[PDB]
């Protein structure tokens, strides 16, 4: 009677709810669905009537939540993405199905340039999707229509550059053939490994102003706080990690910041939209609970 | 012969009390733990030799992603190079990486660093 | 007006402070050598250790009652002038239905206050 | 200042070593685990008679040679039995290695055997199969042999004391019950006679005779959970108990024990043990199973490489 699309980035998922259906039992439909486990990186993002991009929320009932129905036939649409980032996939990354979500959504970031990546790493990146796509080099099966495609690199790499299509594809194919002793999990978990050391991957990025009405960027992160200038995404000009910050709150556009050392001052920054505003929050609880938990692995077993 | 007698006792501590109304929502076990300062820093001492294993694995890549980037420099339109792509070759430059620059920051006093958050 | 409020009141804190530094005893050095046990931690580790043997009674229900078996194939052969004070408190004990984690059990049940008063009217 | 020549008893072999004159308990204890590769060091301890014809467990930081091992009647070796001093509270989610299960596997058997524990009749024959299954390998008809055992070595005096019944009766008894088992490993047919012989009423019970303020006499059991009160004649079944977790302080002054609890509101309790030497013991045997108490329930304490 609720009638439910859920797109992740490695499937969908068409089927019925019942008008009763909450948001955690959505999520628990996808998830046991999916056979995913480690479901607290993850959330179903839709669009609200106000246009707002929103986070399902798991004890209010579905058609509560103001999903817009109208340019969609009446169906519920959703996006099974990972809201949360591990700090270190190798060490906390347990399923491969997991992995495989992160895989997509993160090359996707980097192809689509949502996170900047150098010219020479993207080619190290784009020889492993080939890898997982097409499985070890193998001069018996290799033809040169599997690199052929315009879509393995960032188009601001190949845009700052005077070569050739064929030049770039050699350059990958040269890297592909380099290392070939490797399952597809494993070239998968090679690529985020790289991935995760970029200096903008995991940041979510919020446009704020301090006191002085300075213009800078707020960026949560599985880690803390970073702040950054408002022309320089990747290198934070102060951070705050999560275990120093005791409290955060928002009044209309003004967040408040309270740290766990009592003898330092508050901080306060604007932000105008005031749904940005519950994101920020709850980015900042969420990050802040993963951290915690990270570091008493037991609450992370499956 | 021989005596003792336990004087200070002393804890620093971080408290964890979850809660499944709002937010992950999962009901993992412990849902009330506490770590101690030294568990923390256990912790984050493990985490950074972890990475710099990896980068001590990886020293045959690293220096791969150098020879291609001097192989490609001489096609270099740097006009059609970003904000993002000048920052980038600056940090290269002077050495610096992701994690470094934000155990450098982290050193500095929380109350350096409200401040320095005011004068920007 | 307001759609929704919320308050944090009371934060208490129930743990056990573990300072594991031997001067004597047992020596090995392991780590971490401090840490925090808060109690619902031990409650959790007492619920899943008493469950750890309840499956291990199940996954043995065979052998119990292959115990039981033989026990009562010998029983006729049985010198009773020749049992031990132990053995009739065992089998007084088997016929009551007591085992040893269950005795435990109820024994602790009781208040610590209570127990030192039963203890000392021994 | 002549070097130690020393002999240590594991329930497996005899290991013989000379130290340096000055060697620590430490030292030996070492060169024990390494030699016979043991990691899970905690349960254990070198035991001896000292020069006061009292058994006495070895220190680690005292020099060996001033801790009063008795010396004339061995010829001057130092002599020394390596025992389990500290038991598991579940030996098949705690003991990790080989050689751990089967030192405790070794020594526990011979505390039932000897009666040390007291045993039921038909579980002895339960672990006498699996005994058999240990040494012999899983029950073989080709192999086997009639009179490959004997019931007056595979079972408690005690037991066969009990019943009109010749040992070859005993005999084909356990023999019916080798046949049996599943075909496991002999470390897993280790591990299952200890997951039997840890349910035993008697099973890791320090037992030591004391004294109420009543004069009643009782037994102190000081276990891997806590401390145990009997009554003079019933060692099987405690009276009461007070779990490691619930006891804040443990002391003795001459023959006078007292007891601290956590719980402030509740008094101390108090009683008499009468010689120093074992009330030395009781002291060490409480704060060592009070250690592991806590260290159990936090695993990462208990790795090992």
């Amino acid at each position: 009677s609720l009638s439910v699309r859920v797109s992740t980035f490695d499937s969908e998922l068409e089927f019925k709810l019942e008008p009763r259906a909450s948001g955690q039992d959505l999520f628990d439909l996808v998830c046991r669905t999916i056979g995913l486990r480690e479901s607290w990186y993850f959330g179903l993002q839709y669009v609200d009537t106000r246009s707002n991009v929103s986070w399902l929320k798991m004890e209010k009932r579905v058609r509560d939540q103001r999903v817009e129905l109208h340019a969609s036939n009446n169906v519920y649409v959703f996006s099974f993405y990972a809201k949360f980032f591990p700090e270190n996939v190798s060490e906390e990354l347990i399923q491969e199905i997991t992995q495989h979500l992160f895989f997509l959504q993160v090359k996707q970031s980097i192809l689509s340039m949502d996170i900047y990546c150098r010219p020479e790493a993207s080619v190290l990146l784009a020889s492993y999707a080939v890898h997982v796509q097409y499985g070890p080099y193998d001069y018996e099966t290799y033809k040169d229509g599997m690199l052929a495609g315009g879509e393995l690199l960032p188009k601001g790499v190949t845009d700052q550059y005077q070569m050739t299509p064929e030049m770039w594809e050699e350059r990958i194919k040269t890297w592909y053939m380099d290392h070939e002793p490797m399952t597809r999990d494993e070239v998968e978990m090679e690529y985020l490994k790289i991935a995760q050391d970029l200096d903008m991957y995991g940041v979510n990025y919020f446009p704020i102003t301090n006191k002085n009405k300075t213009k800078l960027w707020l960026g949560v992160t599985s880690v803390g706080l970073n702040i950054y200038d408002e022309r320089d995404k990747l290198t934070p000009k102060t951070t705050f990690q999560w275990n120093e910050i005791r409290h955060v709150s928002f009044d209309d556009k003004k967040f408040t910041i309270r740290l766990v050392d009592a003898k330092v001052s508050n901080f306060i920054f604007y932000s105008q939209d005031l749904h940005i505003n519950k994101m920020i929050l709850d980015l900042c609880k969420g990050n802040h609970d993963l951290y915690m938990r990270r570091r008493k692995p037991d609450t992370m077993e499956i | 012969t021989a005596g003792g007698a336990e004087l200070t006792t002393h804890s620093s501590h971080y408290l964890v009390q979850g809660d499944n109304s709002s937010g992950i929502s999962d009901d993992f076990e412990p849902k009330e733990f506490i770590l101690t300062d030294n568990e923390m820093e256990q912790i984050t001492n493990e985490m950074e030799r972890n990475h710099l294993d990896y980068l001590r694995n990886s020293k045959q890549v690293q220096s791969q992603l150098q020879t291609l980037r001097s192989e490609i420099a001489p096609h270099k339109i740097e006009e059609n190079q970003s904000n993002l792509d000048i920052l980038s070759e600056a940090q290269i430059k002077a050495g610096e990486n992701k994690y470094s620059t934000l155990k450098k920051l982290k050193s500095g006093s929380t109350k350096a660093r409200v401040a320095f958050f005011e004068e920007l």
